[PDB]
RNA sequence: UGGAGAGUUUGAUCCUGGCUCAGGGUGAACGCUGGCGGCGUGCCUAAGACAUGCAAGUCGUGCGGGCCGCGGGAUUUUACUCCGUGGUCAGCGGCGGACGGGUGAGUAACGCGUGGGUGACCUACCCGGAAGAGGGGGACAACCCGGGGAAACUCGGGCUAAUCCCCCAUGUGGACCCGCCCCUUGGGGUGUGUCCAAAGGGCUUUGCCCGCUUCCGGAUGGGCCCGCGUCCCAUCAGCUAGUUGGUGGGGUAAUGGCCCACCAAGGCGACGACGGGUAGCCGGUCUGAGAGGAUGGCCGGCCACAGGGGCACUGAGACACGGGCCCCACUCCUACGGGAGGCAGCAGUUAGGAAUCUUCCGCAAUGGGCGCAAGCCUGACGGAGCGACGCCGCUUGGAGGAAGAAGCCCUUCGGGGUGUAAACUCCUGAACCCGGGACGAAACCCCCGACGAGGGGACUGACGGUACCGGGGUAAUAGCGCCGGCCAACUCCGUGCCAGCAGCCGCGGUAAUACGGAGGGCGCGAGCGUUACCCGGAUUCACUGGGCGUAAAGGGCGUGUAGGCGGCCUGGGGCGUCCCAUGUGAAAGA
């Protein structure tokens, strides 16, 4: 009456947490740069999509954010990120838009 | 081959969305007589380019909507606004038909 | 993966095995790929093994390892045979 | 199984001699020869119209009650022709007639299908030279009947085969009678047997 | 290659019409009876409750330890310590626990079936190709030390390894924004910009093997969408607020009201929506001449469920039967604070029931998991057990044998029957005894060769001392239904509208071929009957194939809505219709 591999749930937790982890921090990367495109900055706002960008790729290698739902989280951001950025001036440092 | 069918647009009351009746008839599976019978689509149209009595083709499509299958191929006549008269009269005729 | 293999028809005490091609998660005696060869164990027909050899070579060529057992037979009817 | 008991008893009650004892239901008493009426006390009563029933029964009693066999067993073959290729009422006879333990009969080794059925079930007989104990076994064309060399020295194969030493033998069937063996050479047609039965009627029997 | 009809309304007839019977079938059960074997098959009811045992692991060739040992070292002093090796125990880490196995509760639906879509996608392991693996850092169990609980378990502190986690590097390549080109839904290509790799282990250690990383492809398996098809009630006629559409987000591998914010006011219905009832669907099975009806057990495919209801986590894959969380009902543990559990896996128990098996053997085979391998695991499986539950084969003898024993049954008193039946004579010899004795099993593995091809060798059988072969050998089991007509088979007693029979028509009131019995006979035979259910006959829902003056059946009559149906000639289109080719129609079954 012991299934050994009930230690299958113990690790279960461990990459519950280390993912959640992760993620929660892509997220609030993701949202801290949007803010400073939605509030006209340059340089620091493209340098933390760059870091944000990186954080996904780097999840996306294991099994937390696999695939190219990273893709998706890296066109949203680029996307409202540039978008936001032409909603007032200034599109300087070559950060991670293309030219 | 994506299905095609041809039917008449009974309404444009929605945005961008056509209502098409696609007929069909067949040899009654037990008695023979060729009996008819008919289905409404509604089919997907961006530039509200078709209207009530246009006859159209429609084209099996990738989901637009729940409900939104199919795309408005091209255009086969205008006018036909009879065959728009025949499915309004059958729907009031549903009212005189209650208690 | 997807696995020659046998597959077990006949009755009892009555062997009879299909060389078949098949994912290997389906059951022994459930659906296949393809029907590839026979074998009767017990070669009580002059005709007890019989492999279409053309087709082995082409799912091992997309991959498809035999059961060791089935590959003994493809052997017996020189699938691995060359030159 | 097979039938049991009384046999030159149903020689009557159909009302016309069967051999089923082989050697005396032949010989001035099959009853036939002394009481050639149906059985029980009312025997020799006033017969009544028989019906269109009792006669396709009767017909068919009579044809099965001759070759020893189970009405069941009969039954099967009889389905198991009509489907097959050609006319039903011959095929029937020609695959009851393909029965060891007739063709054994037929071919003289015994005297009845009833002691010609005993032989079988004791190994004493072999088709192509491999013994057999099934009655049921299908006698095909080209078969060689033996007697089982084993068993040439009892006292009833002897006796049995210096009986047929001069007898003629079936249009489809060769016989050897020194080396005891016998051919299968092919399915009889109807009118090679003279059998005592309108097989049309056994047809109509298992139509209703 | 295929079609049978009969009884019964009348004093008699023709017709209408119902009922009824002859046939086939079943996962059956019940009665009387029951010898052998083979292959099948066996909870249809409470998706009620479950004792006990087994049913999913494995890898030391990823890593560090605890406990029990053996051996060898540093010293010539044996306390302390370095190395090697054997058990054994979990732990970290990996792959598998999403397969295999069970059940039909739910579901009238893209659930299934069938044909297609995916420019809207995913796929661990396997195959093929291209290119890589350079540095550094970190933690948590185990182990050690505490503390709380009765228990289940749990909280804290400290040390540590790795194919565990992270950072930097190289970028074959790939991801993302933008631009352009091809192509046309998000498909392929290219250019600046950004972003992203890796793990090591074993030796027959410098050359191989098992792995790692990124990418393109292949094979296999899936997700999603669409056309058609898919039971009963209209005594259910109107339904609808995420409702129908939009724009923008969220979410997913991916489309989508799937979810959210906001805008529009839609969407569905007599071609039956909404509602109620019932039900897993199919390949196929039974029946029918056929069309059709009925059905979906066993085997194969799909689906759905895992005490009832939600939910998410891990992960290639689950919203997971033998993983997790909470609510409910229930059962056990309890120091009353709190815990443990989930056979619709195999067996077995119990309950319901008219009714459904062994707490069996074996991994020998096939197949699956892990492993380089040896192997370990596998109630998948392969087998034996039980049950005439079904199908098939076989047995209870064979040949002789009276104008015919006895006994019993009739009898017109001579006779008739059971009956070649027995007794009795010969012959074979199911059972049973002894002897021998399988195929199913040659691979993985070792050696040779080159870990390839090829060649050589070794191990291994549950069933089982069974099948089968040879020798010996005993006359050795028969029942059940029926006999008025339909329907095959008749006499005598008993009984007197009694007792009783009866599928329908009908039998019994003192001569009953109908009741009960005996003799006899008919029909089947290890079975025969019975009851239930399905098709048949029933052209009795009639499409094939029916009808309505009086038999059941014309609406009390009109007007005309939708709907059905449409004169003669010509031309266009080719939707119905027809023809050719082609793809599909898995396996099993027939």
């Amino acid at each position: 009456r012991n299934l050994s591999a009930l230690k299958r749930h113990r690790q279960s937790l461990k990459r519950r947490l280390r993912n959640k982890a992760k993620k929660s921090a892509i997220k609030t990367l993701s949202k801290k740069a949007i803010q400073l495109a939605q509030e006209g900055k340059a340089e620091e706002a493209l340098k933390i999509m760059r870091k944000a960008e990186s954080l996904i790729d780097k999840a996306a290698k294991g099994s937390t954010l696999h695939k190219n739902a990273a893709a998706r989280r890296k066109s949203r951001l680029m996307r409202k990120v540039r978008q936001l950025l032409e909603a007032a001036g200034a599109p300087l440092i070559g950060g991670g838009l293309s030219a | 081959p994506k299905k095609v069918l041809t039917g008449v647009v009974v309404s444009d009351k929605m945005q961008k969305t056509v209502t098409v009746l696609v007929e069909r008839q067949f040899p009654h599976p037990l008695y023979g007589k060729v009996i008819k019978r008919s289905k409404k689509y509604l089919a997907h149209d961006p530039e509200e380019k078709y209207k009530l009595g246009d006859v159209v083709e429609i084209i099996e499509s990738r989901p637009i909507s729940k409900r939104k299958r199919f795309r408005v191929l091209r255009l086969v006549e205008s006018g036909r606004m009879d065959l728009v008269e025949k499915y309004l009269i059958r729907r009031q005729n549903y009212e005189s038909l209650s208690k | 993966m997807v696995k020659i293999r046998l597959a077990r028809f006949g009755s009892k005490h009555n062997p009879h095995y299909r060389i078949v091609v098949t994912d290997a998660r389906r059951k022994r005696d459930g659906k296949y790929i393809e029907k590839i060869g026979y074998y009767d164990p017990r070669k009580t027909t002059p005709d007890w093994l019989k492999v279409d050899v053309e087709r082995a070579r082409y799912w091992l060529s997309v991959g498809a390892q035999p059961t060791d057992t089935a590959r003994r037979l493809l052997r017996q009817a020189g699938v691995f045979r060359q030159e | 199984g097979r039938y049991i008991g009384p046999v030159c008893r149903l020689c009557r009650r159909e009302g016309v001699k069967l051999y089923l004892k082989g050697e005396r239901c032949y010989s001035p008493k099959c009853a036939m020869e002394r009481r050639p009426y149906p059985p029980g006390q009312h025997g020799q009563k006033r017969a009544r119209r028989p019906s269109d029933y009792a006669v396709r029964l009767r017909e068919k009693q009579k044809l099965r009650r001759i070759y020893g066999i189970s009405e069941r067993q009969f039954r099967n073959l009889f389905e198991e022709a009509s489907k097959k290729k050609g006319v039903t009422g011959s095929v029937f006879l020609g695959l009851l007639e393909s029965r060891l333990d007739n063709v054994v009969y037929r071919l003289g080794f015994a005297v009845s299908r009833r002691q010609a059925r005993q032989l079988v079930r004791h190994g004493h007989i072999t088709v192509n030279g491999r013994r057999v104990d099934l009655p049921s076994y299908r006698v095909r064309p080209g078969d060689e009947i033996a007697v089982a060399e084993k068993s040439r020295n009892l006292e009833l194969i002897r006796q049995n085969l210096e009986a047929m030493k001069g007898r003629k033998v079936g249009p489809w069937l060769s016989l050897d009678v020194e080396g005891m063996k016998g051919k299968f050479l092919r399915l009889p047609d109807r009118e090679d047997l003279a059998l005592p039965v309108n097989e049309q009627l056994v047809i109509e029997f298992y139509s209703r």
